[PDB]
C-alpha cells in the first residue's frame, strides 16, 4: 500500500537525532517556500531528557520538542507521517524497525551510510510488509520544491 | 580551673585527624611540618597527609601535582570562570569572586572526574568486558562519562591526556583500571574517532587506580575516598588556581560592570498573569 | 555565517590573558601545556603563568610552593575550618563546605598576609627606620600586622617561619624588605619576647620581596599585584587544601548535624519590643 | 546596526519568563509593577508572580507570607545561624 | 534632583536613591530609633540587607525558571572573549 504522494504541504516529520543544522535547514526551506507550518514536529534523541530546542521560523523563535523515547513523540504528534532517521550505520536498523512498528509513519529516510546489506534487505522486507517507503539507506534526502525537503538535501538556502 | 585539675568532664565534639595546631609544631597526619619539608615532599605530599592522612609514595605525590597542573585552567568561556569573571568585574573581593565561580563546580561543570571514576570503577568491579559495557551504556540510553572530545580525536591527541598517560605508564606499578578505560576508548574510537578519553576521565581512572594500586589503601579506604568526593576536591583545588588567575586578570585589566545584552535573552513572559 | 566571511563587527567583552583553549594545545601565558610540563615547573610555575603571567625563576616557583605548604592547614579551631566542618557535618557537598569556610577568609581571619605586606611595604618605601616605624605604629594606636605570636617566642621559634626564612636567605638574591621586617622584629622582641614575625607576616614580606627583587617585575607591576590581592589569593589557595581535608575528614568520620550548646550562647533579648 | 535593520540572525540564549525590564515599566509575570501595587498584592503575591508566574488568590498569598514569617528565625544555635555568626564575627 | 535634572533631564532619583533616603528617614524620623542607633544601622549595613532580600526572590525565581525550562550548560561564545595572551612567557 505504498502511496504516490510522499510529501504534501501538510507533511510533518520526526528527525531521529541531534541534527540541529539539518533541522534548521529544513525550517529555512519551509519558510522560504511560504509554508504555514514547520515540517519538523519533534526530534528524538535517546541520550538526553525530554526538553525543547529553540529554532528559527524566518525571523521568529519557535520551540521544537525533543523526546527521549520514540513512543511519546509518536503519541503527542499523531499526524506525523515521515521519519528522517539520522542514526549511525550501527543504530539505523533497530531504530527503523521500531519506527515501522508505528502505523502512522508512511515513509522513512535513512541517511546513514554503511549499513550491512543483510540488515538492509531485512529492512526492505519489513517495509514492504508494512507498506512503508524507505528512501534509500545511503542517501542525503529527497527535495520536493515548495513542499518538503529531507535533511540536508539541496544545501543551505 | 575545674578542668585543669580534672574534676569535671565535658564531651568534645569536632573530632579531627588532619592537623594538630597545638603543641610545639604543626602536625599534619602524625608527621611534623619540619619533617614534611625535610623529606622534600611537595604539595602532593601535603594532599596525601591532609586529605588521605597517608605518606604517599613519591610517584603518587608527583601525579597529584601533575593532575593539579592539568586542571588549573581551561579558558574563560567555561561556566565557572564565567561566574568568577562576572563577580570580579562587579568589584567584589578575591574570596567572593573565586567563591561565586567555585559554586558552579557540580555535576554538569566539573563533575566528569568523579562521575567517570565511579562509572568505570562500577564497570570494572562487576566483571564486564569493555565491549559489553559500551553496549550496556548504549542500551541504558546513557553516555560514557570521561569519553568524548569536541575536536582533537586521532593522530590529534589531547596532548595533556598524553602527558598524564605517559606518567601513569612509566611510574605506576599496575593499572588494571586505566587499561580497561583504554579498551573502552579503543571501542568508542572505532565508533567515532573523537570519542577518546578526556583528561576528565583519564584523571578519574588514574586516580582510582593510584588509590587502589599503590600501598597504604585497603580497597575499603580507596573505595570510600572516591565515594566521599576526593576527585571533586582535586578538580576544585586545581581550578581554584585558574579562577584566582581570572580574578587577578579582570581586576588588573580594570574592567567595569558587565550587563548582558538584551538581544541575547529572548524574554518569553506570559501574556497577563 | 556573516562573521565567518567577516562582513560584520561585534564588540567582544571579557578580555582574558591567562589561558587560551581554542587551538591545538592549552596555553597558559604564551606557554603551551606541553612546554609547561617539559621544563618541569611545578605548581609554583603555573601560578607564575596564570596569576602573574610570567615564567618565574626556579627559586620563586619553589618558594610559592613552600608558602602554599606552610599555609595548608592550621587546625580545626580556626574560624574558616570551623565553618567548613559545620557545613560538611550538615551533609552538604564538597564545594558548598569549602565555599562556606572560604567565605570567612577576609580581614580578621586570613588577612594578616596582605595587611602585613602592605604595612611593611608602606613603611619601607617612605624611608622610616624600624625604630621610628614601631613608634609611629604605637602613636597611631595600631598594632603591627605580621608581628606577634601567642606562645612560641625566643629560643622557641615558629619552626616554620624558620624554614621559610632559611629558604629566603639561601635562595633569594636580595631581601631589602625581609631585612627591614627582621629589624622591626628585633625591636618588638626587645619589647616583649613573643612579638616575633608571624608566618603570616614573613610570607607577606618575602612575597613582596620576591616580586620586586627577582626579574620580570617593574616595581609598578610588583606594587600592583600586592594591591590587587595576590596574597589573599595565596592564602585562599593554600588553605583550600586544609578546608577540603577537613571536609573529607568530617565526612569520613560520619558525624551528624552540629547544634551549638545553649549554655554557650547567652540570650540578651530586649524586655518586650 | 545590521540587527536594527534586521539583515542578520543571532540565536538568543538565556530564555527568561519572570521579569522584563526592557520597556516602560517593570513587568513581573505579565502584569506591570504599577498593577502589582494597585491590586494591593503583597510579598506573597510577588512570590506568586516571580516564582510560579501566576496571580495567586489572596489566601494563598497571605499563607506564603505567613510561612515566611514562621520560618524567619529559630535562634542562633542552629547550624546555619552559627555559620552566619562566625562569618559576621570575622569582619566579613 | 531639581538641580541635576536641569542639567540632563534623565538625571532623576533612581529607585536606589529613593529607597536609601526614605529608609534613612524612617529610621530617623519614625519614633523608635535615636539618630545614633539610626546611624549605626545605616553603617553596619542594613540597607544592603533590603536590596539583598529583594533580589533573593527574583534570583530564586530565575532558578526556578531555568529549571522549568530545562536549560543546559552555558559555554560562552568565544567570539565574545578577545584573548590578549602574551607572546611567549
Ligand atoms: C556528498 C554527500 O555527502 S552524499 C553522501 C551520502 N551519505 C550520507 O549522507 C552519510 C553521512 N552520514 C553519516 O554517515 C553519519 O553516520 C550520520 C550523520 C548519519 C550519523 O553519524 P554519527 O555522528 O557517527 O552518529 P551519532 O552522532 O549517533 O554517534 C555515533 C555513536 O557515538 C556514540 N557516542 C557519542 N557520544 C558518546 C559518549 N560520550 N560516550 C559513548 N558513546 C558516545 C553514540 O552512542 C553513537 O552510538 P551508536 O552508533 O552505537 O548509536
Ligand atoms: C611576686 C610578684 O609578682 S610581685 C612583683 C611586682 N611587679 C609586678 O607585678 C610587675 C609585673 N607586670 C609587668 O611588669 C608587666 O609589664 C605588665 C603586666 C604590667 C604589662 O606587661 P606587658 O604585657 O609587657 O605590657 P603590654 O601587654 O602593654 O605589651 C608590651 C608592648 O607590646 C606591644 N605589642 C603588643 N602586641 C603588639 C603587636 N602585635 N605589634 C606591635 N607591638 C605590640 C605593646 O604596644 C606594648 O608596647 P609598649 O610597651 O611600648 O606600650
Ligand atoms: O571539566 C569540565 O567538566 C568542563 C571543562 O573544563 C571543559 O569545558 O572541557
Ligand atoms: O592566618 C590567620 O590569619 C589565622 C590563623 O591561621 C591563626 O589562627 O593563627
Amino acid at each position: 500500500g505504498k502511496s504516490t504522494t510522499l510529501f504534501s504541504r501538510h507533511t510533518k516529520a520526526i528527525v531521529w537525532g541531534m541534527q540541529t543544522r539539518a533541522v534548521q535547514g529544513m525550517l529555512d526551506f519551509d519558510y522560504v517556500c511560504s509554508r504555514d507550518e514547520p515540517s519538523v514536529a519533534a526530534m528524538v534523541y535517546p541520550f538526553t531528557g525530554d526538553h525543547k530546542q529553540k529554532f528559527y521560523w524566518g525571523h521568529k523563535e519557535i520551540l521544537i520538542p525533543v523526546f527521549k523515547n520514540m513512543a511519546d513523540a509518536m503519541r503527542k504528534h499523531p499526524e506525523v507521517d515521515v521519519l528522517i532517521n539520522f542514526a549511525s550505520l550501527r543504530s539505523a536498523y533497530d531504530s527503523t524497525m521500531e519506527t515501522m512498528n508505528y502505523a502512522q509513519i508512511r515513509t522513512i529516510a535513512i541517511i546513514a551510510e554503511g549499513i550491512p546489506e543483510a540488515l538492509t534487505r531485512k529492512l526492505i522486507k519489513k517495509a514492504d510488509q508494512k507498506g512503508v517507503t524507505i528512501i534509500g539507506p545511503a542517501t542525503v534526502g529527497g527535495i520536493k520544491p515548495g513542499c518538503f525537503k529531507i535533511g540536508n538535501t539541496g544545501g543551505m538556502l | 580551673w575545674a578542668r585543669e585539675l580534672g574534676l569535671i568532664r565535658k564531651p568534645a565534639s569536632f573530632m579531627t585527624s588532619i592537623c594538630d595546631e597545638r603543641g610545639q609544631e604543626l602536625i599534619y597526619a602524625g608527621m611534623p611540618i619540619t619533617e614534611v619539608f625535610k623529606e622534600e615532599m611537595g604539595i602532593g605530599g601535603v594532599l596525601g597527609l591532609l586529605w588521605f592522612q597517608k605518606r604517599l609514595p613519591k610517584y603518587s605525590c608527583q601525579f597529584i601535582e601533575m593532575c593539579l597542573m592539568v586542571t588549573a585552567d581551561h579558558g574563560p568561556a567555561v561556566s565557572g570562570a564565567h561566574n568568577t569573571i562576572i563577580c570580579a568585574r562587579a568589584g567584589k573581593d578575591l574570596v567572593s569572586s573565586l567563591t561565586s565561580g567555585l559554586l558552579t563546580i557540580g555535576d554538569r561543570f566539573g563533575g566528569a572526574l568523579d562521575a567517570a571514576a565511579k562509572m568505570f570503577s562500577k564497570a570494572f568491579d562487576s566483571g564486564i568486558i569493555p565491549m559489553e559495557f559500551v553496549n550496556k551504556m548504549k542500551k541504558e540510553g546513557k553516555l560514557i562519562m570521561g569519553i568524548g572530545h569536541r575536536v582533537k580525536s586521532i593522530n590529534n591527541p589531547d596532548m595533556r591526556v598524553q602527558i598524564l598517560k605517559d606518567y601513569v605508564r612509566q611510574h605506576f606499578p599496575a593499572t588494571p583500571l586505566l587499561d580497561y578505560a583504554l579498551e573502552v576508548e579503543k571501542i568508542t574510537t572505532s565508533k567515532k574517532p573523537n570519542l577518546i578519553l578526556n583528561v576528565d576521565g583519564l584523571i578519574g581512572v588514574a586516580f582510582v587506580d593510584m588509590l587502589r594500586n599503590c600501598g597504604s589503601f585497603t580497597r575499603e579506604e580507596a573505595d570510600e575516598y572516591i565515594d566521599i568526593g576526593a576527585l571533586n576536591g582535586i578538580f576544585v583545588l586545581g581550578r581554584s588556581m585558574g579562577f584566582i588567575g581570572h580574578y587577578l586578570d579582570q581586576k588588573r585589566l580594570k574592567q567595569g560592570l558587565y550587563r548582558h545584552p538584551w538581544d541575547d535573552i529572548s524574554y518569553v513572559l506570559p501574556e497577563h498573569m
